[PDB]
RNA sequence: GCUGACGACCAUAGCACGAUGGCACCACCUGAUCCCUUCCCGAACUCAGAAGUGAAACAUCGUCGCGCCAAUGGUAGUGUGGUUUCGACCAUGUGAGAGUAGGUCAUCGUCAGCU
RNA sequence: CCUCCUAAAGAGUAACGGAGGAGUACGAAGGUGCGCUCAGAACGGUCGGAAAUCGUUCAUAGAGUAUAAAGGCAAAAGCGCGCUUAACUGCGAGACCCACAAGUCGAGCAGGUACGAAAGUAGGUCUUAGUGAUCCGGUGGUUCUGUAUGGAAGGGCCAU
């Protein structure tokens, strides 16, 4: 359950998600990269589940890099409460995702096993994903 | 230190530039003393007098008497150049000793400030 | 000012010869001597300051100045702007005379002293020494002494480097390391 | 050196009997007994030990 | 910081109103202020307001 | 959960009042500001709230001058 | 040719490294009698002077080590009209930031002095 | 009432929208003249340490600015000293803001003043919060009025 240890402000605005992912579209740390073709919100629970499935598949044979962190807080309102009377608290944290953004990277493992693990992680995640080979340029 | 001396002269320099009057700036060294009159624009020298002048070059420079002389000659030069009302600029030097004698000579010899 | 007279005539030339300095002006000299007596007890009982000023004035030969604390610490319980320490600055002719008196009498009377550590220098050519007991100096009188207090002495030298600073002291004869 | 705000400061002669050495220097200390010195007469304070004799 | 009134020495009656703190200054305060009636600076004394 | 913070202050209407190249007479307020976002050069005076106003007739000019690269406002006689 | 004072401009003008400079000028530098200084100190400031040195500082020269400046092209955004799957797209006008090639050890003004 | 965002690069702009302060203080914490530069890091030094004071080297502000935040601050607006009361009187061309009532800035003129050798600065505090209309009553001045006339009462005008 990734979460910032402390934050300057408890609550944050909803914001708008637009544009392509110009930064973070290139794989650096690891040879094997998984990218998101669709924009959306990535929850900490989603990140944890994908990490756990990838770790189980690798069985300590490869190194995993997480390029997504849920710094942004999300406020949700409780049931049987009228609209207004103040903003709700941060039930959960999400990471804004843009098309082409790096989610996970793998190194030190065979391509086929990495592809299978990335397939499992994609199945868990809400984003369409295409595996991309790392390119120098 | 010349750095500190310029640091403590800038207040008066800026206030005189705001006033927009001709400025009688002094600059004294252990050997020589110089006085010159700068235009309100701050980039034109219209009158000058130092102990490098031939009249008092081969003499007791770096002295209160030399400062008094330089004041008298720059006062005459300013009178001949048409300047009558200036703002004194000790240029960070304490208004005292050679600077004070220079200022008093200039003030008594035609210039009023 | 026997040392002041001696330094220009003898010591300066031999320092230049010993260090093989290209130019005479490079040769170092002692710019200032500073004495510091910081005590925490002062400014609370308020009796310490008078005796400290008396002994410091008697030893130094100049009127000392009372510094004011610029910081407040909860652990030390010092509020802003209190007179916790006293210092004096000696230079030139009077400094050379003080240094002569110090070399003459102050260090020898010190009990259980063999020498000064060679690492005391900060590396920039400055020298610092600490005197355990103020009584060592002859100016103060043991009979009418309220309490014993230690002192700090600092010597400032133009040379930027410790080897030349130490050679400058050696020419003067400051007790061997 | 501001006037009148400083301690009494005067010539003093410091001698070591064991080393038989005379030193001349100005010190605030005052001595009841003085030794004659060819240059002039200034007060005497005895020294138990001297730097030169000190090992 | 109770209010105080300043009365001129001359007796013109022109007065100045200002606030002072009794704890930090219980004693009366004397100041020189311009007096329109006589057109000259004069001493002033604190008075009850 | 009640986080009671529904306060705000009234507007102050700061900003540039007369821009570059405009005719201006003595006394016109040029810039209302907090601190010296703009500084007063020749022909412009400075009030206690850091207001910049024209000391004489002319045309307002904006420039970046000096070592600190400060923004300056001047009134040129034109 | 160089030095000093006052300015324009405020890093392509800076920092860093190395070299040159003492006939003038500048700076250190000598002394604290006098003017004037220190909540102590001739450090600074101030005065009276040239025994000594360009050591430090200062000025000039050289470089690309840093800093700074910086294209062209492309991309992002964007006013107007239209379309839309609401992400965007088309026509037109505009056009960044970052990064890359590259550039830089400034350019001038008035007065005075030595040559 | 003040500061920031919402607020869409002039101003303005709402929510039981997201965050914090105010209902003071100072005769110096104002004015002027002069002078000074902080927080930290490392090294050395009696008690004395992680950190007291002293010395040295870097240090455009990583400090301080009476106070919440924004902006600003080197000619410092920050920090010290000497003398001082401009924390003045009568105003004030011209502007900002504004339904009104209000509110804000302001060169300059006249009188007196403080500082400075002087040109000069000073109509409170680096600015933006520290606030309350009218009626009524009280007080210090005032020749304006004064129910036949002279007074007085009361009323009016200025200050509070």
């Amino acid at each position: 359950m990734l979460q910032p240890k402390r934050t300057k402000f408890r609550k944050m605005h909803k914001g708008r998600n637009t544009g392509l992912a110009h930064r973070g579209s290139t794989v650096a740390f690891g040879q094997f990269g998984l990218k998101s073709l669709t924009r959306g919100r990535m929850t900490a629970r989603q990140i944890e589940a994908a990490r756990r499935t990838i770790t189980r598949k690798i069985k300590r044979g490869g190194k995993i890099w997480i390029r997504v962190f849920p710094d942004k807080p999300i406020s949700n309102k409780p049931l049987e409460v009228r609209m207004g009377k103040g903003k709700g608290p941060v039930e959960y944290w999400v990471c804004e995702i843009k098309p082409g953004k790096m989610l996970y990277e793998l190194e030190g493992i065979s391509e086929e096993l990495a592809r299978e693990a990335l397939t499992l992680a994609a199945a868990k995640l809400p984003f369409k994903t295409t595996i991309v080979k790392r390119t120098i340029m | 230190k010349k750095a500190a001396r310029l640091r403590r002269a800038k207040k008066t320099r800026a206030h005189i530039r705001f006033l927009g009057v001709y400025r009688l700036t002094v600059n004294r060294t252990p050997k020589h003393i110089y006085a010159q009159i700068i235009s309100p624009n701050g980039g034109e020298v219209i009158a000058q007098a130092s102990t490098l002048d031939g009249s008092l070059r081969s003499g007791a420079t770096g002295n209160a008497d030399a400062a008094t002389s330089v004041g008298q000659l720059i006062a005459e030069r300013a009178k001949a150049a048409g300047i009558t009302k200036v703002a004194f600029d000790r240029s960070g030097f304490k208004y005292h000793g050679r600077v004070k004698a220079l200022a008093e000579a200039a003030r008594e010899n035609g210039l009023e400030f | 000012a026997r040392l002041k007279a001696l330094y220009n005539n003898e010591l300066k030339q031999k320092i230049k010869e010993e260090l093989g300095l290209d130019n005479v002006m490079q040769v170092p000299k002692i710019t200032k001597i500073t004495l510091n007596m910081g005590v925490g007890g002062a400014s609370q009982d308020k009796k310490l300051l008078e005796g400290a000023v008396a002994d410091m004035t008697a030893i130094a030969g100049q009127k000392p100045v009372v510094t004011k604390a610029r910081k407040s610490i909860a652990g030390f319980k010092i509020r802003e702007e209190w007179p916790i320490g006293c210092k004096v600055t000696l230079r030139g002719e009077q400094m050379y005379e003080f240094l002569d008196r110090l070399i003459a009498v102050a260090i020898p009377r010190v009990r259980d002293f063999r020498g000064f550590s060679p690492k005391a220098f900060d590396g920039r050519g400055n020298y610092s020494l600490g005197i355990k007991e103020q009584i060592v100096f002859p100016e103060v009188d043991f009979d009418k002494i309220d309490r014993i207090r230690g002192m700090d002495v600092t010597i400032t030298t133009s040379a930027a480097t410790d080897d030349e600073g130490r050679a400058l002291l050696k020419a003067f004869g400051f007790p061997f390391k | 050196m501001r006037k009148d705000i400083h301690p009494d400061y005067h010539d003093v002669l410091f001698h070591d009997t064991n080393a038989d050495v005379f030193f001349l220097t100005r010190s605030t200390v005052k001595t009841k007994t003085t030794r004659e010195y060819e240059g002039s007469e200034y007060p005497y304070y005895p020294l138990d030990i001297s730097s030169a004799s000190h090992p | 910081r109770d209010k105080i009134k300043l009365v001129s020495t001359a007796g013109t009656g022109y007065y100045y109103t200002t606030t002072k703190n009794k704890r930090t200054m219980p004693g009366k305060m004397e100041m020189k202020k311009f007096d329109p009636k006589i057109r000259q600076h004069v001493l002033f004394k604190e008075a009850k307001i | 959960g009640s986080s009671r913070n529904g306060r705000d202050s009234n507007p102050k209407m700061l900003g540039v009042k007369i821009f570059g190249g405009q005719a201006i007479v003595a006394g016109n307020i040029i810039v209302r500001q907090r601190g010296t976002e703009f500084h007063a050069g020749a022909g412009v005076g400075m009030g206690r709230d850091h207001t910049l106003f024209a000391l004489n007739d002319g045309v307002v000019k904006f420039a970046t001058k000096g070592k600190f690269n400060r923004r300056y406002v001047m009134v040129e006689e034109a």
